């Protein structure tokens, strides 16, 4: 049989549905998100982390000319100084007097700690949804990971539940994402091959050991001035220590829906949003014929106390009369009440409490015992606790919302002024042909 | 120190150093009695949802006042279509039969 349900997207509140067909018992079921994945398509654009500035051993020739030479290093900035002289310990290491010159190089490398202290630079196209279900029918449960998507057959053994598409298509991540050391970013970085001196992504390869390092860090080599040997170069900061400082909050404080952000692969698990339209295909051994399934005949429903709260806070007795042993599945066929057991022990002529949690002030709902459906009456009170730990088990509608008590004042006064309206009319006709008959 | 924050029905995760997250709920326990008498019907519903409850308070006092103004324009315009055209025209005489019935 195929069930259509809509499974609220929370991660640990049962969702109780009864299933049933003509001919069979009504059968309980209960589908549960143990877990779910929020799994992106990631493409690394570069890899960035602090850059290493090498300056060469300085070349001078002592009575010639020296020429710039082109070299594919990261940043490789080279200057040609025209009258030296310079000095090391030892004196002098020119003959000439100001024909002397100088070469000064500079280029980037990857810092030997990078290894461990680098970013990732990435891209994530649409996610997919990866739920696992619990889904209970009868007395076998059965545990199975299916893709969210509309058409993929995920099943455990048997099962064949079909997950359809998730109402709102939510992503904490946005189109590009920072990975540093496991914490996760949402930056506009530089893309590949546009880097500024100063900023983050300022040196960039497609690996750690690459050999095609890009970088713009603003080196200015400048002209000597002592009479020692030196390359004087002045430079920007490192853009990755920059954003180092005034990096923020990761992705992993600053998710919505309470998404748990985790790395390798990148993911947002147990994500709390939107509505998973199930469809199960239960097998036909689950299903029990009606003649061998205890029969209610008369079943009355008394609720003792109720509170509206996120917790278990109801109690309802209900005082049955049947004809033989056996189980009987109960169920609420509202969606402002939902019951914490399901299966009930039926003992000839008995009663059996059940616990029950509602969210409007008032228990309204229709509960079956394997049949015959029966009305409860109450008045829910407010709660006690204000800040609970445990998420509200039912949704929050507004009919249920509003209470017996308040829809009587505000329809008798709507009544009212609808009742004016009318006495107005039937009067205005009245003298209408009054005045008719009157000529 | 201490620190205020505000818990919806939806949630609230607070981590303090290095703890465990720690998520806490709000619940609808509102002062007053949503099954009591009206003033605490309205207390009830107001420190849940303001705006509605104001919004639903100004509705339901538009609706008896435009209602009221009407059955009274309504009655109002039956007197004087009753008492103009003959009840008090010139030299015109009503008797009890039809004057009482429904004057004064």
């Amino acid at each position: 049989f195929e069930h259509a349900t809509t499974v609220p997207n929370v991660p640990g509140i049962p969702y109780k549905a009864l299933v049933e067909r003509a001919g069979y018992a009504p059968l309980n079921l209960e589908i549960t998100v143990v877990s779910s994945e929020l799994t992106p398509s990631t493409n690394k654009e570069y890899v960035t982390c602090k850059f290493h500035t090498v300056i060469p051993s300085p070349q001078v020739k002592c009575c010639g000319s020296l020429e710039c030479k082109a070299s594919s290093k990261a940043d490789y900035t080279c200057r040609v100084f025209g009258g030296v002289y310079p000095f090391m310990w030892g004196g002098a290491q020119c003959f000439c007097d100001s024909e002397n010159t100088q070469l000064s190089e500079a280029y980037v490398e990857f810092a030997p700690d990078c290894t461990i202290d680098h970013a990732v630079a990435l891209k994530v196209h649409t996610a997919a949804l990866k739920v696992g279900l619990r889904i209970v029918y009868g007395n076998t449960t059965a545990h199975l990971d299916t893709f969210v998507n509309g058409v993929t057959p995920g099943s455990s053994r048997d099962l064949k539940v079909i997950a359809g598409p998730i109402s709102a298509a939510f992503s904490p991540f946005d189109h590009k994402v920072v990975i540093r050391k496991g914490l996760v970013y949402n930056y506009d970085f530089p893309e590949y091959g546009a880097m500024k001196p100063g900023a983050f992504g300022d040196i960039q390869a497609s690996s750690l050991y690459a050999t095609d390092i890009v970088a713009r860090t603003d080196i200015r080599l400048l002209k000597p001035s002592v009479k020692n040997i030196h390359v004087p170069y002045t430079q920007a900061v490192s853009g990755y220590e920059m954003w180092k400082n005034n990096s923020g909050r990761p992705l992993q404080e600053t998710a919505p829906f309470g998404c748990k952000i985790e790395v390798e692969p990148l993911r947002a698990s147990n994500c709390a949003y939107g509505h998973i339209p199930i469809s199960i295909d239960i097998p036909d051994a689950a299903f029990v014929r009606s003649s061998e399934s205890p029969t209610i005949l008369e079943v009355s429903c008394t609720v003792a106390d109720c509170i509206y709260s996120a917790d278990f806070g109801g109690s309802l007795t209900l005082q049955y009369k049947a004809d033989r042993e056996g189980h009987c599945p109960v169920h609420s066929h509202s969606t402002t009440a939902v019951l914490k057991e399901a299966t009930t022990h039926v003992t000839a002529t008995g009663s059996i409490t059940l616990h029950f949690s509602t969210s409007s002030p008032q228990a309204n709902f229709i509960v079956s015992l394997c049949g015959k459906k029966t009305t409860c009456n109450a008045e829910c009170k407010p709660p006690a606790d204000h800040i609970i730990g445990e998420p509200h088990k039912v949704d929050q509608e507004f009919q249920a919302a509003v209470s017996k008590t308040s829809w009587n004042w505000l329809l008798a006064l709507f009544g009212g002024a609808s009742s004016l309206i009318v006495v107005g009319l039937i009067v205005l006709v009245c003298s209408s042909m009054l005045i008719n008959t009157r000529r | 120190t201490s620190r205020n924050f505000s818990v919806g029905r939806e949630g609230l995760e607070y981590v303090w150093g290095n703890h465990e997250p720690v998520r806490v709920w709000a619940q609808e326990s509102a002062p007053g009695d949503p099954h009591g008498w009206p003033h605490e019907i309205i207390i009830h519903y107001y420190h849940r949802h303001p705006v509605y409850t104001v919004i639903v308070l100004c509705g339901v006092a538009l609706a008896i006042l435009v209602g009221t103004a009407s059955s009274a324009a309504c009655i109002a315009k039956a007197r004087r279509d009753c008492l103009t055209p003959y009840a008090l025209a010139p030299n015109a005489t009503v008797p009890t039969a039809l004057a009482v019935l429904c004057c004064i």
